[PDB]
């Protein structure tokens, strides 16, 4: 029986507990005695499992927390639309997209920072933005600043509604645990209503607003002269002027004569040649199909009527001879443990963000996006980073489940148990394959460096010496390019230019050309495979040995996050799963930095550039230079760092400042990573003496940071430094040569 | 209790573990509020067309109901004594007073008969019940002096109301799709019941 | 449109799924419309 | 209201208000007295 | 019992009815502490009395500006007084700071120490700068006609009238400011326009107050 269940007025709305720091924890509510308390107060603020044992109260807390997050995001979107309406050059950009740089941030004229307002065109001065909002807004059919302003007000109103919803569903009407545990109903409603009705309503907006406005914009008529969207809904004669299908109305829909809707529901493929983006008619058909698919998918699970599947029954039905009880117990795990759910959802959400990065570079969905090289680099890089972070988080919360929620007396000879029971075999095989990948992938680079240094280029791994061609990827590429002729007859062109074919250019710049894969591409892909496998090794080892190992047989009783178990047994520093997340974070940084470097150099070398033949940004040096480390060091980092290092005295000077600042923060992290808190505690003792001598010793006792906090501060400043460094490099480079 | 025909497939009048605005006391009361506003909406969206077809009101009025000034994209009427925003501010103040004193009697039963309101306090004592205050103005003629007659009148109010709610959703749907008025839809369906249906206007 | 091949396939699909309460009417009518739209759009190509 | 003033008396809120005041004061001084190096 | 600003809701616990104008209107609970409520009572009376004096100045000068006497409109009055007289602006502002700071600071330290300005330290005056209540300083100077020491119930009636007229004049001055910011005209010219066309000349036709 699926129904609404709610408790009335559980928690009174009062400012009392705001005035009592650490009220949520019985330990921290005693007050502060040393400085450690403060850090604890912020570290355990949102760890709701350590607050209460009651799953209902925890579930309510996470629900209202999620509402808070959504309100914050709505404030953020409201801000972006408002700054796009009031402090931007969006209309001028609409009138000339190929020669006006998108800018939506202006600085005030104080202390000389006014220089950051550069000549972006359109009679405007500001910082060129690379988020891609202008291309998104043109694709949505927005033409005036007024519509953006109204969207800003709407998003602010929605943020107020989200914070009211949070307060309401925590303090006034807070859902019960059996409401939260209706996962079959939740899947039905989210697959139908969210994804399904989302893409249906978006396809509605596209077909009714986007297609005509962008068809006129591609035709060339002045945006102010283009009819307003409500007129397009009101007078169907205009819709029939652009696409005659609309003359017949919704009669071909209900009579199943859908072929007459071919004017705006197409299957062209490729890119719009005058605009460099995917066809909005293809995107409209795509969202209609997606809508129908998800609405079909959302009627699968049984709720209040006999029809529908049962999650526990589908899980308990798939059992084989090799796995024993199979998927028995997993339903119970995934309907009582928030951390298991968070692990799964983070893994797929991160992976999905990486897929978003690749598919959005390869098949540019917004108009005048592919030739906004800065926007393309920024979007790819950004979503790749977000992805990687969410994957590391997935490993983290998997381990947190393994320590806090795992209970084998409901989980006995099961998939999870067998994984735990042959973890040594798993980790040893992963270990070997990581060493193998490392040796042969990195060893080719070291081999090439040595041969190149010794004056023997004929002994290198390259396209002219000993070739290592990516035959499989080339075959898949060729197949994908030849697909419209045989295996996808209704396709006018391939889904992406990178498979092969011609060349689409907009405003003299290359939007997309065919990407060729050679020995250097082989080598970087196996580097990627190596780094990903190592990251998986660390995280998976962390989750499999979170409970016990031959070294620490009772590791589970020590918790998820703990420094060690002492210098005995040879030394047990960093045995915790938290410390495995810490190392996985460093390795994730390594992997994704080489990934975004691959993308940057490959695009600037073999894809981007001006059309006269195509003159690429770096002349095509990738195929011969990307086989040695010296080649990456000289032709990529050193060569392309010119723009960032000589950005002083111009509008890009902030990128030089943040280059230096990021280098500094990265280095600053090394003190925390390389040192230990005993030294710092003793130093603080001497300083405390000095303060005592002058009667200024605080009542809250100065303590060195904990071992785990030293590691956390270390990795956070390390990531911030490195990532911000590559950020400044990338943005200064691509804005100056773009 | 009025209109209790047992039809609740989605189980929203469950007393167990309720709260918020999903509650028997809020849902039955909002049901009769939507019913009364939809009866007034149905009569008001019919009446200019039938009184202009009967020849009682002139042709400067008798316009379609969505061309009244509700939707100025659908059409507006110049001939009111003021602009529709000048009308709408008077509507804001008036409906704020009315709906807000009604809300206060729902939240605090009987509290609208103590504080001075121009001598209008015995009128708004209400009963020990929302949705049916009564008194010397909300029950002008004593109708429903018998308890069974009062139940019968509440049930007739519920049924006429639900019919008018379906009718007002109908007026919105027909107005969007065929672009004409509901009495014009009557004239077309009674002229050609075969060739003027929903299946023809697609 | 009445008596056409698409009408006959849709009516035959709905009658077949209904021959295979209000809930069963809605479920088998949705399945019949899905199967009928599939067969109508598939016999054209 | 007493508890809300105690919350405003808590340490990060006072650090925020005080650094906002000090930064705004320096910003105002650098606006009305542009680019000072001496005296 | 007593009429509340919002009928149906009970009044808050800190607003009892002993004060003049006590309608239980404190939805943000700004006066829960009795010292903060005391200070806000006196701030309300000072804002109200300045608004009554200011609104009477606005109304009389606008009557004298519509009737052809040559009086400026209040948003030009200060400029034309300073420019048509022999007055420099910053010296008159500093003299205003001197006199108002003297009087104001006497009011401040009589809030702090309640009977302390009647010590005789100012020139020789005693019990004429002693207050009667919070914000009610009636002696021989501030209450010369002497209405606060005879017919005490009628004086409570005058306290009620003073608070109501002060709130009315505060919203009237916020009126004059908003009316000028919208229309760019004199306020009694705006009143003449509303008397000319009530149905058509209003805030729903200014094109500012509702931008739709
Ligand atoms: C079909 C109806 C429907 C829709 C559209 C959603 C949508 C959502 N739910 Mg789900 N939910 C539903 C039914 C639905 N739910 C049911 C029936 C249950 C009980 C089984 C749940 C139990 C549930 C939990 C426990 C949680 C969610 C959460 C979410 C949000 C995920 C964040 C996101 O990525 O969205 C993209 C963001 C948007 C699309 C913004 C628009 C959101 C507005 C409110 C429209 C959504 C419709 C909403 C259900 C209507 C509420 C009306 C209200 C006045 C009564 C998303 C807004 C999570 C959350 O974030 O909580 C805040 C979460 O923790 N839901
Ligand atoms: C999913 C989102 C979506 C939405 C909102 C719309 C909306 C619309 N489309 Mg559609 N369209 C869509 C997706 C969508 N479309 C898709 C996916 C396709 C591809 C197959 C199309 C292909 C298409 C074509 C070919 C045409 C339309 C048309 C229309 C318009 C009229 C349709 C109609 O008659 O509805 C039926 C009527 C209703 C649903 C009535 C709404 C209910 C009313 C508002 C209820 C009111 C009740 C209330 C009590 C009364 C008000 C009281 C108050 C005043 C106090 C309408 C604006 C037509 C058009 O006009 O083109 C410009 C048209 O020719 N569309
Ligand atoms: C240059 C920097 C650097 C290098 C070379 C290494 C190397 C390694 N790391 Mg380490 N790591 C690093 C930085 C580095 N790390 C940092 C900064 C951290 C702190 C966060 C870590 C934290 C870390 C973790 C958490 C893990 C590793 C692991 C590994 C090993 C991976 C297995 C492998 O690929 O074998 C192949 C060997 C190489 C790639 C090294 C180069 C070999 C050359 C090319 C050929 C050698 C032949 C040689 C020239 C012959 C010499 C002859 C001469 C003596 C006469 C590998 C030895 C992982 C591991 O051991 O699991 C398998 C692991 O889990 N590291
Ligand atoms: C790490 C990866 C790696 C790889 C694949 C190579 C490969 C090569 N090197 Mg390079 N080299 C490397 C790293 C690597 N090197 C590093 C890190 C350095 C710096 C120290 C060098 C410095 C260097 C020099 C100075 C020279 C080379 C040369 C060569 C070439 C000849 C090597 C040779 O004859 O060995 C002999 C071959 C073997 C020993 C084969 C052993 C491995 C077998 C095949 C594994 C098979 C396992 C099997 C699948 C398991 C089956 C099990 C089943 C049966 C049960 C060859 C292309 C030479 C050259 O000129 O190339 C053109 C040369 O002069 N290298
Ligand atoms: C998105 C996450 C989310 C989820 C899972 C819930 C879930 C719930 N809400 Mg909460 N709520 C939310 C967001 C959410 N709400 C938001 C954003 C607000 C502020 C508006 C609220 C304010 C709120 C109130 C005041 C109440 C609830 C109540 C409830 C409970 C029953 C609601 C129901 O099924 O009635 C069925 C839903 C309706 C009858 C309303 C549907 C129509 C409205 C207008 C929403 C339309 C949503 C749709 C996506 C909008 C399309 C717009 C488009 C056509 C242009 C259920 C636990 C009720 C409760 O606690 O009872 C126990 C309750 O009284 N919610
Ligand atoms: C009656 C028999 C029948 C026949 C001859 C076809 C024939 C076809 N179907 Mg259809 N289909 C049918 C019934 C049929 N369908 C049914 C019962 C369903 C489930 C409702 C579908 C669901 C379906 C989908 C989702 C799609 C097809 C598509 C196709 C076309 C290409 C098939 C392919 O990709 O290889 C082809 C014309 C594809 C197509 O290209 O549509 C034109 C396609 O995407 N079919
Ligand atoms: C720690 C070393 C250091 C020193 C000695 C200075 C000193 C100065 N900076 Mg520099 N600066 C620094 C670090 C430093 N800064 C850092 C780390 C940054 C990056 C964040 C900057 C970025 C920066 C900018 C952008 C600017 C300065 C400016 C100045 C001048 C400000 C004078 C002033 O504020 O008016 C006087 C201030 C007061 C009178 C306030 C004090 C109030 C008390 C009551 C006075 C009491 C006096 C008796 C002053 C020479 C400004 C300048 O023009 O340089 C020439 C300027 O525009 N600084
Ligand atoms: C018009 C409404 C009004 C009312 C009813 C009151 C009432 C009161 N005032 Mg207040 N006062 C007002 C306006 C008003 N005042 C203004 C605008 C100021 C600033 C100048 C003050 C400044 C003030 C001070 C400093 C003091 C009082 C005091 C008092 C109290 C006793 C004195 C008295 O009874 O005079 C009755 C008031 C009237 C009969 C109003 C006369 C209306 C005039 C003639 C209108 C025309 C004037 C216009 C410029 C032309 C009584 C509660 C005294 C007190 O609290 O003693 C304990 C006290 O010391 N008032
Ligand atoms: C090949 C793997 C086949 C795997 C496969 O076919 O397993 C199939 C086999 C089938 O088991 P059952 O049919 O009993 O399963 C029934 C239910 O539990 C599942 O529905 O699963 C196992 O026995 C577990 C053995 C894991 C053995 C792990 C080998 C891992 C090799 C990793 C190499 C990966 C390289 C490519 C990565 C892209
Ligand atoms: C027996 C009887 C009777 C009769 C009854 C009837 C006549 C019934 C009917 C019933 C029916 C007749 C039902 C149906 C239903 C249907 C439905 C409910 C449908 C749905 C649909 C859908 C859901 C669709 C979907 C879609 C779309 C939208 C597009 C895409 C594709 C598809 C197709 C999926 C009477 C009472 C007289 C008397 C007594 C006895
Ligand atoms: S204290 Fe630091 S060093 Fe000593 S064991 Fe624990 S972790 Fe290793």
């Amino acid at each position: 029986k699926v129904k609404i269940a709610v408790d009335r007025n559980p928690v009174e709305t009062s400012f009392e507990k705001w005035a009592k720091p650490g009220h949520f924890s019985r330990t921290l509510s005693k007050g502060p005695n040393t400085t450690t308390w403060i850090w604890n107060l912020h570290a355990d603020a949102h760890d709701f499992d350590s607050h209460t044992s009651d799953l209902e109260e925890i579930s309510r807390k996470v629900f209202s927390a999620h509402f808070g997050q959504l309100g914050i995001i709505f404030i953020w979107l409201s801000g972006m639309y408002f700054h796009g309406a009031r402090f931007s050059n969006y209309e001028a950009w609409l009138s000339d997209p190929t020669h006006i740089k998108p800018s939506a941030q202006v600085v005030w004229p104080i202390v000389g920072q006014e220089i950051l307002n550069g000549d972006v065109g359109g009679g405007f001065q500001g910082i060129q933005i690379t988020s891609g909002f202008f291309q998104l807004w043109r694709a949505s059919g927005i033409t005036s600043e007024l519509q953006l302003y109204t969207t800003a007000i709407g998003g602010l109103v929605m943020a107020a509604a989200m914070f009211f919803a949070g307060w309401f569903h925590y303090h006034k009407a807070a859902p019960k645990l059996e409401w939260f545990q209706n996962v079959e109903s939740m899947l039905n409603h989210h697959l139908g209503g969210l994804l399904g009705l989302g893409s249906l309503a978006w396809a509605g907006h596209q077909i009714h607003v986007s297609l005509p406005v962008n068809k006129l914009l591609d035709a060339g008529v002045d945006p102010k002269e283009i009819p307003l969207p409500h007129d397009l809904l009101l007078n169907r004669a205009i819709m029939a002027d652009l696409y005659p299908s609309f003359a017949k109305g919704i009669a071909p829909f209900f009579t199943l004569n859908w072929s007459e809707y071919s004017d705006f529901l197409t299957f062209k493929g490729g890119l719009n040649p005058v605009t460099g983006g995917l066809w909005l008619s293809d995107t409209a058909h795509h969202h209609v199909a997606i809508a129908v698919l998800f609405l079909v998918a959302g009627h699968m699970y049984r709720t209040n009527w006999g029809i529908g599947h049962s999650m526990k029954e589908i899980l308990e039905a798939h059992r084989g001879p090799f796995t024993g009880e199979g998927h028995v117990g997993l339903y119970e795990i995934l309907t009582t443990s928030w951390h298991a759910q968070l692990a799964i959802n983070l893994a797929l959400f991160g992976s999905l963000s990486i897929i978003v990065a690749h598919h959005m570079y390869a098949m540019p969905p917004y108009p005048y996006l592919a030739t906004d090289y800065g926007t393309q680099l920024s979007l790819f890089t950004h979503h790749t980073w977000i992805g990687g972070f969410c994957i590391v988080g997935a490993g983290a919360h998997a381990a947190i489940f393994m320590v806090r929620d795992y209970d084998p007396t409901n989980n006995y000879n099961n998939l999870l148990d067998r994984v735990i029971r042959h973890r040594d075999a798993i980790i040893s095989h992963l270990n070997w394959v990581c060493i193998f990948l490392g040796f042969h992938s990195f060893g080719l680079y070291i081999h090439n460096d040595t041969m190149s240094a010794l004056g023997r280029p004929q002994d290198m791994f390259s396209d002219t010496a000993i070739q290592l061609q990516p035959v499989f990827a080339q075959w898949i590429q060729n197949t994908h390019f030849l697909a419209p002729q045989l295996t996808a007859p209704n396709a006018l062109a391939a889904t992406s230019l990178t498979w092969g074919g011609d060349l689409v250019a907009v405003g003299g710049k290359v939007a997309m050309m065919p990407i060729s894969l050679g020995t250097s591409d082989f080598m970087v892909h196996h580097i990627h495979a190596f780094t990903i496998h190592v990251t998986v090794l660390i995280l998976l080892k962390g989750v499999l040995f979170a409970r016990s190992s031959r070294l620490i047989p009772d590791k589970a009783n020590l918790g998820f996050r703990f420094p060690c178990d002492g210098p005995g047994r040879g030394g047990t520093c960093q045995v915790s799963a938290w410390d495995h997340v810490f190392l996985g974070l460093f390795w994730m940084y390594n992997s994704l930095s080489i990934v975004i470097f691959h993308f940057s150099w490959k695009m600037q070398s073999d894809v981007w550039g001006t059309v006269t033949g195509v003159s690429h940004i770096t002349g095509g040096n990738f195929a011969q230079s990307a086989n040695t480390i010296n080649g990456w060091l000289r032709d990529f980092l050193w060569a392309q760092s010119s723009q960032v290092i000589q950005s002083y005295g111009s509008a890009l000077s902030a990128y030089g400042l943040i280059f230096l600042g990021a280098h500094f923060v990265w280095a600053f992290s090394l003190m925390f990573l390389f040192s230990g808190r005993g030294y710092w505690q003793e130093l603080i003792e001497s300083i405390v003496w000095a303060h005592n001598k002058l009667k200024v010793a605080p009542a809250i006792q100065p303590r060195a940071l904990s071992i785990t906090q030293g590691r956390a501060v270390g990795v956070a400043h390390y990531l911030l430094g490195g990532i911000a460094t590559t950020w400044s490099f990338f943005l200064a480079r691509i804005i100056s040569v773009g | 209790l009025p209109g209790d025909f047992g039809f609740d497939p989605l189980g929203l009048l469950d007393p167990v573990n309720s709260g918020g605005f999903i509650e028997p006391k809020w849902l039955q009361y909002s049901e009769v509020i939507h019913a009364r506003w939809a009866m007034l909406g149905a009569a008001g969206c019919i009446a200019p067309e039938v009184l202009g077809a009967a020849g009682l009101i002139p042709d400067a009025t008798n316009i379609k109901w969505f061309e009244s000034g509700v939707i100025p994209p659908a059409g507006s009427y110049n001939g009111y004594w003021a602009d529709p925003y000048t009308i709408f501010f008077v509507e804001i103040v008036a409906m704020q007073f009315a709906e807000l004193r009604r809300l206060q009697d729902f939240r605090y039963p009987g509290s609208m008969g103590q504080q001075y309101f121009l001598g209008l306090e015995a009128i708004f004592k209400g009963s020990g019940d929302a949705a049916y205050p009564g008194g010397p103005f909300f029950n002008l003629f004593n109708l429903g002096k018998t308890e069974a007659a009062m139940k019968e009148l509440k049930l007739k109010e519920i049924k006429n109301g639900r019919l008018a709610m379906l009718a007002m959703l109908g007026y919105g749907a027909q107005a969007v799709m065929t672009g004409k008025g509901p009495f014009q839809n009557l004239v077309e369906h009674l002229a050609d019941p075969v060739n003027n249906n929903i299946l023809t206007n697609f | 449109f009445i008596g056409s091949s698409t009408n006959l396939i849709m009516v035959a699909s709905t009658t077949a799924t209904l021959a295979a309460t209000i809930v069963d009417v809605l479920a088998m009518g949705a399945a019949g419309h899905g199967l009928g739209v599939g067969i109508v759009l598939g016999l054209k190509g | 209201m007493k508890d809300f003033t105690t919350y405003l008396s808590t340490a990060p809120v006072i650090a925020t208000i005080w650094f906002t005041f000090t930064a705004g004061l320096l910003i105002e001084i650098n606006r009305y007295f542009p680019d000072p190096l001496v005296f | 019992v007593r009429p509340v600003w919002f009928p149906g809701n009970p009044p808050p616990a800190h607003l009892d009815g002993s004060l003049a104008g006590d309608y239980g209107f404190d939805p943000l609970f700004l006066g829960q502490e009795p010292q903060t409520l005391k200070w806000y009572v006196q701030a309300e009376l000072v804002h109200g009395r300045f608004a009554m004096l200011g609104a009477a100045g606005i109304i009389l000068t606008s009557i004298g500006a519509k009737v052809g006497l040559g009086f400026p409109e209040w948003y030009d009055a200060g400029k034309v007084v300073v420019e048509k007289n022999n007055i420099d602006f910053p010296t008159l502002m500093v003299i205003q700071f001197y006199l108002m700071g003297w009087a104001e600071t006497k009011r401040w330290y009589d809030f702090k120490n309640p009977g302390s300005q009647a010590d005789g330290s100012f020139l020789g005056f005693t019990e004429e700068f002693k207050g009667l209540e919070n914000g009610y300083p009636g002696g021989r100077f501030f209450d010369p006609m002497g209405l606060s020491r005879g017919d005490a119930a009628k004086y409570q009636e005058y306290k009620q009238k003073e608070v109501k007229n002060g709130r009315l004049a505060m919203i009237a001055c916020l009126g004059f400011a908003a009316q000028y910011a919208a229309t760019g005209k004199g306020p009694l010219d705006n009143l003449a326009d509303h008397l000319a066309d009530p149905n058509h000349v209003n805030f729903a036709t200014n094109g500012v107050s509702i931008p739709i």
